[PDB]
């Protein structure tokens, strides 16, 4: 039995009314939600279509009938943004679940500030070189990092990760390392670390110079 | 009601390993119980299910032939042995305890079960500190370690705010990884800001602490 949840991913703004998806292969026995957030196990939600978990919020409510699921909440909150899963049991295995609806919080555009961090001595000493840029609380999400050396782009080695949204202020940051031997990494004066977004028609640019540091 | 599952590590291909779950707070002969895992990839997969009496039990079709579910009433345990394991295998397995409708209201914290041919490898921690006036950014860069998880704190997990701890990524069997952290600069280099990260595997426990350096 298969459950097909859209959207995979939305985002709402605080006081907005949200509604999910759940669609079944087939006719479902029970339908269930359960809420997590990320690190987290998966909490109980929703019972048996529209019952409420012993403190989950008023605003939320479960619904539909035969193939067609529906999650929704009356007010969006900052609390609220989590991944949502619907499952169902129909008295024979296998139980089954959603793909999940991810929720994320909508909030005003926000710049990154960047740094551009050198290798450290010990990593030099070891016989290896990293070079790290931070980009930092921005938004919206998608976002681009490019590399240059002594004015050329490199894009080789290059090794990219994201948070999730930040508890207090809603944002997003991402973390961009360039890895070089260190013969290799001497080779050449000039890092350059280029952020692109949304934001910004003009990339925001740090480097430094392997001289003077 | 508490759920403690426990069991997990770093297992071989074709390897065999059981994991148990205790459970306290309820009439455990009572409920039927599950297992579940969950994977970044393949998130939410059903197990299997045993009933209070171990007379019906369920087996997820990927699971089949390769893994039993079993309990022990008086020792309030339940048991799932796997063999055969294969990559696919990887989650965080979670057991529950089995409602009318067969919703799960109590879960368990988890154990990661990773299985991989890879060799257990320590990391390297590099501290990262600003190049050559309003504002400080600082940085731990931790490396070139296997498996998954590595524990990274900042001032013994005093110093929170401003904290971003990237997820690993995997490149050629190998994890790297990240935190950036933020303080005013009153702050540093003035009061002192480490680095401490744990990797349970390796057993290593190491500090970094950051220095501001010149030649
Ligand atoms: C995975 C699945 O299919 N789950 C469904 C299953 O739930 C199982 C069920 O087991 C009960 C339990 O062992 C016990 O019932 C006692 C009490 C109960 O403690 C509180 O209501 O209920 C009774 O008073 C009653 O009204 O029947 C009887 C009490 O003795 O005993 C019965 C036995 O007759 C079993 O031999 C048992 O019910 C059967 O369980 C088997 C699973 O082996 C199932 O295949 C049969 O169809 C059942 O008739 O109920 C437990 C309960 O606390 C929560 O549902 C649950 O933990 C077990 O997993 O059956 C549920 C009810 O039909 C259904 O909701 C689940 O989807």
């Amino acid at each position: 039995i298969v459950l097909s949840q859209s959207p995979a991913i939305m985002s709402a703004s605080p006081g907005e009314k949200v509604t999910m998806t759940c669609s079944a292969s087939s006719s479902v026995r029970y339908m269930h939600w359960y809420q997590q957030k990320s690190g987290t196990s998966p909490k109980r939600w929703i019972y048996d279509t529209s019952k409420l978990a012993s403190g989950v919020p008023t605003r939320f409510s479960g619904s539909g009938s035969g193939t067609s699921y529906s999650l929704p909440i009356s007010s969006m909150e900052a609390e609220d943004g989590a991944s949502y899963y619907c499952q169902q049991w129909n008295g024979y295995p296998p139980l089954t679940f959603g793909g999940g609806t991810k929720l994320e919080m909508k909030r005003a555009d926000a710049a990154p500030t960047v740094s551009i961090f050198p290798p450290s001595s010990e990593q030099l000493t070891s016989g290896g070189a990293s070079v790290v840029c931070f980009l930092n609380n921005f938004y919206p999400k998608d976002i681009n990092v490019k590399w240059k050396i002594d004015g050329s782009e490199r894009q080789n080695g290059v090794l990219n990760s994201w948070t999730d949204q930040d508890s207090k202020d809603s944002t997003y940051s991402m973390s961009s390392t360039l890895t070089l031997t260190k013969d290799e990494y001497e080779r050449h004066n000039s890092y350059t670390c280029e952020a692109t977004h949304k934001t910004s028609t003009s990339p925001i640019v740090k480097s430094f110079n392997r001289n003077e540091c | 009601v508490q759920l403690v599952e426990s069991g997990g590590g770093l297992v071989q291909p074709g390897g065999s390993r059981k994991l148990s779950c205790a459970a306290s707070g309820f009439t455990f002969r009572r409920f039927g119980m599950h297992w579940v895992r969950q994977s970044p990839e393949k998130g939410l997969e059903w197990v299997a299910y045993i009933g209070g009496g171990s007379s019906t039990i369920y087996y997820a079709d990927t699971v089949k032939g390769r893994f039993t579910i079993s309990r022990d009433n008086p020792k309030n345990t339940l048991f799932l042995q796997m063999t055969s394991l294969r990559s696919e295998d990887t989650a965080m397995y979670y057991c529950t305890r089995d409602e009318t409708g067969s919703w799960f209201a109590y879960w368990g914290q988890g154990t990661l079960v990773t299985v991989s041919a890879a060799k257990t490898t320590a990391p390297s921690v590099y501290p990262l500190a600003p190049v050559c006036g309003s504002s400080v950014t600082l940085g731990c860069l931790v490396k070139g370690y296997f498996p998954e998880p590595v524990t990274l704190t900042w001032n013994s997990g005093s110093l929170s705010s401003g904290v971003h701890t990237f997820p690993a990524v995997l490149q050629s069997d190998l994890y790297t990884l990240s935190s950036s952290v933020t303080v005013t600069s009153s702050t540093w280099p003035s009061q002192s800001i480490t680095c401490n990260v744990a990797h349970p595997a390796s057993s290593t426990k190491v500090d970094k602490k950051i220095e501001p350096r010149v030649p």
